[PDB]
């Protein structure tokens, strides 16, 4: 192959262009993207339904010329006469004279309630919140609303009191957990309008003791519009260099008599895999709303994923010099035992949290009782899974250096043909182990990097954003990984 | 000084429909302060804000120290409830482009124009004034907690968004009151510098306890407190009564609670404890 016959200043010449590439991946999400999501906080605004629901949506907006009544805050509902079921907490998405663009792509949102301390009214052992939500679109203003969607959305509130219970600490904030709200997979209209009304009921028990709440507040979190403008940059630049050399890579390979060996096939499946998923298919998201993006863009890496893992441990057992041949994947329990189990149950739990999110977007699996349990049985499956495959590669990573050492002896006494055989498979082995290896580590580093730093530095003149920097570098990082498989693996003249 | 008319007057310009806001929240500063101040013998009276702009060698305490802290914050924290609630068209902006600055800059950039705008002067009191305010606006920074949430692969924490929220007025006032009991004295300038999140006064404070009607003390007297604690001390030491009067109070008894709202609840009839210092 490619690899075996170059030499030493080759391989750094091309070494040294990877390296080139990276760091201008490092950069352009450093320097040009910005940070990768924007998380904007809402008040809701406590409106005030003074008539009887005639079955006719009024949509309650908060600010603008139809604005509804309101107060400001609560306790004014006491001279106002106002019960439970006619406040009605109202969010218009885009802050006041902003609006959505396609180029968000997602739009989560999550509550943070207010929940007042009082000694006579305290939250129940078990509190549930159950909200009458409606959601509205419109793209143009002065014009109608259109509902999306409406439905009860039940909440557990994990709510707790780090201070005492004593009178001197009445009127203090519950320290509660945020809630899950809703995370649609497309921004398709510029505003958006979200209502939410928490109706009692004393005979069942709806929205009972969920304590004294004050203001409900709401988090918008999307993706900038800028980090993806940069990104579908990036994903334009790479489909057709990785397309172009797997195309390459496959027409090399079929021109020789001999059937492709396992590994070369292996390769070029994870060339396919990380052709899928740099495939621009989120540009059509621009002019066209689908809601499944997500879990597109979820599938396509958890396929590309599991071929890594794959693909990792099949050239750990390749590139061992044992009397077997390992060809003919029947024969890999390590592989298909727990990467492809692993990977079904993450399927099964992306569908049933994710693509269950289409239908109804408020809907998630951690809400009931028994869907928490299952799901999080399937991330306990997917766990053990993963540590079985950890253990497996050590494993196999210890009996290929045992063989290795073992070979490394009986080298020099053989017919210089077969022995430089031998020593090229051991270069290859331990060179393309290293780079893995540092790969991870890289990979590992700065996402730790990243979890531990604000994300933004200031050591220059300008504002380094090293959170996008970690996506674009390690897009590119591995990008630049299947390239490098794909040339140096390949055949040659 | 903390008035609708002066931040009119004494106000920046290209931000005049703040203002109304601006009074607002400082007002909402001195009935926090006037509540962490109800148990001492200076209970932040609203007389020290506008008699407390001249007489600037007599009126650099620690309390008015606590004074412009407090009112600074107050206005950062009413403006970002505004921005929060929509009750302003453009609060940071680009949008398209990176979003904005999290609508707690603008509160803070606007309560810093129209604060700082106050103090015509730039004498040693005046020095003084602005670095309080900046202390008040840094413990509303300081005071925020951070909040995140996992949005990765399937729900994952491969990305993971980060924003700042808002603590309630009270969690601040508590930090401004204990910054407030840690309070530097400065030498004749605002020699050396100061940390910029510390209160920083200039004279010591007099002796409140006796009434000074020149000096806008009312003293001592007729003042209610708690024995169970911080008062006695604060009335034996000054003031030769107690006079427990034991009158009963109503208030509300053995209510039917919502999440909110006006409820079904009835009338309670119980003696108490108050207590009437001097
Ligand atoms: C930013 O966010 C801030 C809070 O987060 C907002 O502050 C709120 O601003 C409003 C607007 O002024 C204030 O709330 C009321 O303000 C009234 C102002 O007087 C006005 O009165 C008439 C209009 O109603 C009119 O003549 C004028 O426009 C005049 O300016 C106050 O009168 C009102 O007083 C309250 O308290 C009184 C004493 O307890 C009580 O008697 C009053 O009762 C009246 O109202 C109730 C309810 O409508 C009736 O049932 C009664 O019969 C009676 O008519 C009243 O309850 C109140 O202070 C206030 O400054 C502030 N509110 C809060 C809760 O903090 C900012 O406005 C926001 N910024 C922007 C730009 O929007
Ligand atoms: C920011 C950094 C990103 C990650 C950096 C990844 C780089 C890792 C470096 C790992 C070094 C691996 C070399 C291990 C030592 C080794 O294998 O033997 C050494 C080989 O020494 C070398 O010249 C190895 C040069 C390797 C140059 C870097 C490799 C880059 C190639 C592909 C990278 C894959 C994508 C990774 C990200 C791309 C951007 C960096 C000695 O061999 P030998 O003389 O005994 O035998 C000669 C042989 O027959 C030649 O024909
Ligand atoms: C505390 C321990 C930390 C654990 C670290 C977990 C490892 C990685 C965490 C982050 C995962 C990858 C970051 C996400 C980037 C990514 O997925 O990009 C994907 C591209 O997918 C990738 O190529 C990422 C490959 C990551 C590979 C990780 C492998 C790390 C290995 C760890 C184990 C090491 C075993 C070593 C074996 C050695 C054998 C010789 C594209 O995103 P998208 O276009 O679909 O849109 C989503 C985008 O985010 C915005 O829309
Ligand atoms: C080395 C393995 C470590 C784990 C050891 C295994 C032992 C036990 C496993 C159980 C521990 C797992 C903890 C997960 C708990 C959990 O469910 O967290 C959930 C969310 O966590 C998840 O959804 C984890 C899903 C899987 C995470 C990795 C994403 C998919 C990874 C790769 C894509 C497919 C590759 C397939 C490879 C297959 C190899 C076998 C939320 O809990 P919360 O409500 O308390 O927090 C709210 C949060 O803000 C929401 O974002
Ligand atoms: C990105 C996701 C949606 C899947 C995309 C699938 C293609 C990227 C793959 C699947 C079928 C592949 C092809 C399968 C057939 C071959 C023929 C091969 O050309 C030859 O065999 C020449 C024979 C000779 O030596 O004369 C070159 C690669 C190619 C086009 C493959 C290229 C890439 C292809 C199109
Ligand atoms: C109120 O305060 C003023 C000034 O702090 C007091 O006036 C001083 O009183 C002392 C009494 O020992 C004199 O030595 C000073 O000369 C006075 N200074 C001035 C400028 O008059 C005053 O006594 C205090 N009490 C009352 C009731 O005014
Ligand atoms: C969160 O749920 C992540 C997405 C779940 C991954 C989707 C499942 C894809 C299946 C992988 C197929 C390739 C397996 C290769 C082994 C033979």
């Amino acid at each position: 192959a490619i690899i075996e016959n170059m030499s030493t200043k080759k391989l750094c010449i091309v070494g040294g262009i990877l390296l080139v590439f990276q760091i201008i991946a490092f950069l352009v999400g450093g320097l040009i993207a910005p940070g990768p999501t924007t998380a904007v906080s809402y008040m809701s605004v406590k409106c005030v339904d003074a008539r009887k629901n005639h079955h006719k949506t009024k949509w309650f907006v908060p600010w603008g010329p139809n604005h509804c009544d309101k107060i400001r805050d609560i306790e004014e509902a006491i001279p106002r006469e106002i019960e439970a079921n006619d406040i009605v907490f109202s969010v218009h998405i885009p802050l006041p004279h902003m609006e959505m663009s396609p180029w968000f792509q997602f739009m989560l949102f999550i509550l943070q309630l207010d929940i007042a301390f009082k000694l006579n009214n305290q939250i129940r052992e078990n509190a549930e919140v159950s909200m009458d939500v409606s959601l509205a679109y419109r793209d143009d203003a002065f014009a109608e609303w259109t509902e999306m969607a409406h439905e009860r959305v039940p909440r557990k509130l994990k709510c707790t009191f780090t201070s005492p219970k004593t009178p001197e600490h009445e009127g203090r904030y519950y320290e509660c957990d945020v809630l899950p709200f809703m995370e649609i997979g497309s921004v398709a209209h510029k505003f958006y309008l979200l209502n939410i009304r928490l109706p009692v009921n004393e005979k069942k028990k709806i929205n009972v003791g969920i304590g004294e709440i004050k203001d409900i507040r709401l988090v918008g979190i999307h993706q900038n519009g800028g980090f993806t403008k940069v990104w579908f940059a990036m994903k334009t630049f790479l489909t057709p260099s990785i397309f172009i050399i797997m195309v390459w890579y496959w027409r090399r390979i079929t021109m020789m008599s001999r059937p492709p060996v396992l590994l070369e096939k292996v390769i070029f499946a994870l060339g396919i895999s990380m052709t899928f998923i740099n495939i621009p298919v989120e540009w059509f998201s621009i002019g066209f709303d689908w809601t499944w993006m997500l879990l597109f863009g979820d599938i396509r890496q958890g396929i590309f994923y599991a071929m890594l893992l794959s693909f990792w441990i099949i050239f750990c057992g390749e590139h061992m010099m044992d009397q077997h041949e390992r060809n003919h994947i029947a024969g890999y329990w390590k592989q298909v035992g727990p990467i492809a189990v692993g990977s079904f149950c993450l399927f099964i739990f992306d569908m049933c949290e994710r693509g269950v999110q289409l239908t109804n977007p408020f809907y998630s699996i951690w809400t009931t009782d028994i869907g928490t349990e299952l799901a999080m049985a399937f991330i306990i499956v997917a766990g053990i899974c993963l540590c079985l495959y950890f253990l497996f590669l050590c494993f196999m990573v210890f009996q290929v250096f045992r063989n290795i050492s073992g070979k490394q002896s009986s080298l020099p006494a053989m017919s210089k043909v077969r022995r430089l055989h031998y020593e090229g498979l051991i270069f290859r082995f331990k060179f393309l182990m290293l780079i893995t290896l540092a790969c991870a580590a890289m990979t590992v580093i700065f996402f730790i990097v990243s979890q531990v730093t604000e994300g933004h530095w200031k050591w220059g003149g300008v504002t380094v954003q090293v959170n996008s920097a970690f996506f674009t570098g390690i897009y590119g990082m591995w990008n630049l990984y299947v390239f490098a498989l794909m040339f140096l693996y390949a055949p040659s003249h | 000084a903390w008035s609708v008319n002066n931040f009119l007057i004494t106000g920046p310009k290209a931000y005049l429909t703040y203002t109304t806001s601006v009074a607002l929240g400082a007002q909402s500063g001195i009935e926090e302060c006037k509540f962490q101040f109800a148990w001492e013998r200076w209970n932040c009276p609203e007389n020290a804000l506008q008699l407390s702009t001249h007489n600037r060698l007599r009126s650099a305490t620690r309390e008015t120290s606590f004074i412009h802290a407090i009112s600074s914050a107050g206005v950062m924290y009413i403006i970002t409830k505004n921005c929060s609630m929509g009750d302003f068209e453009n609060c940071g902006c680009g949008w398209i482009w990176g979003g904005c600055s999290d609508n707690v800059e603008f509160g803070e950039r606007i309560s810093k124009l129209f604060v700082d705008s106050l103090e015509k002067g730039k004498d040693a009191r005046a020095l003084m004034n602005l670095h309080n305010n900046r202390a008040g606006r840094l413990a509303v920074r300081a005071t925020m907690k951070r909040t995140c949430k996992c949005h990765g692969i399937s729900g994952s924490c491969s990305i993971q968004t980060c924003w700042l929220q808002l603590a309630e007025f009270r969690e601040m006032g508590d930090y401004l009151k204990a910054k407030y009991d840690q309070a530097l004295k400065i030498e004749m300038d605002k020699f050396l510098p100061s940390a910029e999140a510390e209160l920083i006064f200039l004279e010591e404070s007099p002796d409140y306890c006796t009434c000074n009607s020149s000096l806008g003390i009312y003293g001592t007297e007729g003042r209610e407190c708690l024995q169970n604690r911080s008062c006695g001390r604060l009335c034996t030491e000054c003031g030769l009564q107690v006079e427990e009067r034991k009158t009963e109070v109503i208030s509300s008894c053995n209510c039917k609670f919502q999440w909110c709202c006006t409820v079904k609840c009835d009338q309670c009839r119980h003696v108490v404890s108050k207590y009437y210092c001097a």
